[PDB]
């Protein structure tokens, strides 16, 4: 069990991590979250009160360093921040704890709902999607905008997503135009998996903090990353087995996860449509299916 | 964009463009088997490529020999024709190959612009005006050109015939989509209109009669009042 702790609170936020989130008020004596199970990747993010606008936080991985969280006065938001000090850090950590004022990880043990949204996502393909290599850590935001959007401004900022891309040169041999737009198997087997990819893991990984992303800034790139890489695997006649049942468990803690309200803006009524019962795949998700028509019937 | 009322003058300023009609591309006949079941037989087509700046078209013929054991025709049909018109683009010189090329059909967009991923530059473009190049198999030397093809063929027609040399491209536009209009509508009065008169012929190398000015005035007259006609009595108005 790690701990990130935080210096201080001195305005007003709704403070999440993973999954849960807490209202801290302004200059609440708040110090940290602590019991955060070590194993999986996590993401500890920020609402201002005052700014309903730009949710932003840090992924992270307590197995690569010791975290905290200070206030930045100068640029107005909560910075994650690494101390390299081991005893001077596992001596904040134990005064705070003393003095109690922590909130605990607040994880049901039957609950696998973390580790099935995380179960593909490695910080090391994080931080090639986040490029900033002298942080340990990666911040994302609301607003941040992707490469692919970038082409169609600043590359410090960019969501390097891998580039999907149905009507372009890598998703279509020559001669076989009609069967590789109507069949994207070559794109995906060949061209994503094998070529760029190299396993369906770094692949599902991808897609699924493309989806959390999506689902904790509202970032709309994301978003579009994500039902991109459902659609690739929907338009294909020929996908391994394993691939096709592990994406119906993936994509069903995912819907089973959103928020109720916001099925609006991140369900893209196309894909779903295709994939549930357009494509080849319509009868592969048997539980994704399930899900959305109960939770969802109005987008179908 | 999309192709409409508005930016119709477009099509005649001196950037290359290309109209495609698919329309003609996959035909069949329908007929009942000796079981009783219904069944196609197809017949040639062609697809219908046209510079309406200059009047060039290029008549693709479409032999039934394409379809030989083939699948879902109809989805073909559309690929083929993307098929196509990318070769025709690739035969054609540079210079000469154009920077536009509108689809008659929304459904012919994403296998022409899959066609086209070679010419990024070349842009792709719906139309929301209700062409009626459909209507091309009702012109007769061009009817005869498919029916007669024993192979894949491409003819080279200027469907305007000689008709610049004394009227503008817009006007030339307007002529030929109000006949294709009225052939459409109800070929045989539109036929029987054109061809009344066994004084005024069709030259070997052109499509429509030898009007002259005079007699151009008439025929749209006639045109427009048969197209008329005939929408009263669709509707009952």
């Amino acid at each position: 069990m790690n701990t990130v702790p935080f210096t201080s609170a001195p305005i007003e936020v709704t403070i999440g991590i993973d999954q849960y989130s807490f209202n801290v008020k302004e200059n609440q004596p708040f110090h940290g979250i602590k019991d955060i199970p070590i194993g999986h990747v996590h993401v500890i993010h920020f609402q201002h009160a005052d700014n309903s606008s730009m949710r932003y936080g840090y992924w992270f991985d307590c197995r690569m360093g010791n975290f905290y969280i200070q206030y930045d006065p100068k640029d107005g938001l909560y910075k994650m921040m690494e101390e390299r000090d081991g005893a001077k850090f596992e001596n904040i950590v134990h005064n705070f704890k003393e003095r109690q004022m922590m909130v605990s990880y607040p994880k049901i043990d039957e609950d696998d709902t973390w580790y099935n949204l995380t179960e593909f996502v490695q910080m090391d393909k994080i931080r090639k999607i986040v490029r900033k290599d002298e942080n340990q850590f990666s911040y994302v935001d609301s607003s941040m905008t992707t490469v692919q959007e970038n082409e169609l401004s600043d590359p410090a900022h960019s969501l390097n997503y891998t580039v999907i891309n149905f009507k372009s040169r890598e998703a279509i041999r020559p001669g076989h135009e009609m069967e590789d737009f109507l069949d994207k198997s070559y794109y995906l087997n060949t061209v994503m998996l094998q070529g760029i990819f190299k396993n369906s893991s770094n692949y599902f990984g991808e897609l699924q903090f493309a989806f959390l992303n999506a689902m904790f800034f509202g970032n709309y790139g994301s978003s579009l990353q994500w039902h991109a890489m459902i659609e690739l695997i929907c338009s294909s006649a020929t996908v391994p087995k394993h691939m096709l049942d592990k994406l119906d468990e993936i994509l069903y803690y995912q819907i089973k996860t959103l928020p109720e309200q916001y099925s609006d803006i991140l369900l893209n009524e196309r894909v779903w449509n295709i994939c549930l019962y357009s494509s080849f795949q319509k009868n592969s998700l048997h539980n994704t299916e399930k899900i959305m028509e109960n939770k969802y019937p109005e987008l179908l | 964009g999309a192709m409409n009322s508005s930016n119709y003058a477009e099509l005649f300023n001196n950037d290359i463009k290309l109209f495609v009609d698919d329309t003609n591309v996959y035909r069949v006949t329908v007929h009942k088997t000796f079981e009783g079941n219904v069944a196609t037989k197809a017949i040639n087509g062609c697809i219908f490529t046209l510079n309406p700046k200059t009047g060039h078209l290029f008549l693709k013929i479409i032999h039934t020999s394409v379809w030989a054991g083939q699948k879902r025709l109809s989805q073909l049909a559309k690929w083929k024709t993307a098929e196509e018109v990318s070769a025709l683009v690739r035969s054609l010189p540079k210079e000469e190959q154009p920077k536009q090329i509108i689809v008659t059909r929304k459904a012919m967009l994403d296998p022409l612009e899959v066609h086209m991923l070679d010419f990024p530059n070349i842009a792709i473009r719906p139309t929301e005006l209700r062409l009626p190049f459909s209507a091309a198999m009702s012109i007769d030397k061009l009817s005869d050109v498919v029916m007669k093809a024993t192979e894949p063929q491409m003819v080279l027609f200027n469907i305007y015939d000689d008709w610049l040399d004394r009227i503008s491209s817009y006007t030339a536009f307007s002529r030929l989509t109000l006949l294709l209009r009225a052939l459409k509508t109800n070929e045989e009065s539109a036929k029987m209109i054109l061809l009344s008169d066994p004084t005024i012929t069709i030259k070997s190398y052109h499509l429509w009669p030898s009007f002259t000015d005079e007699q151009w005035i008439t025929i749209e007259s006639q045109m427009r009042d048969l197209i008329l006609t005939e929408y009263g009595r669709k509707y009952n108005v």
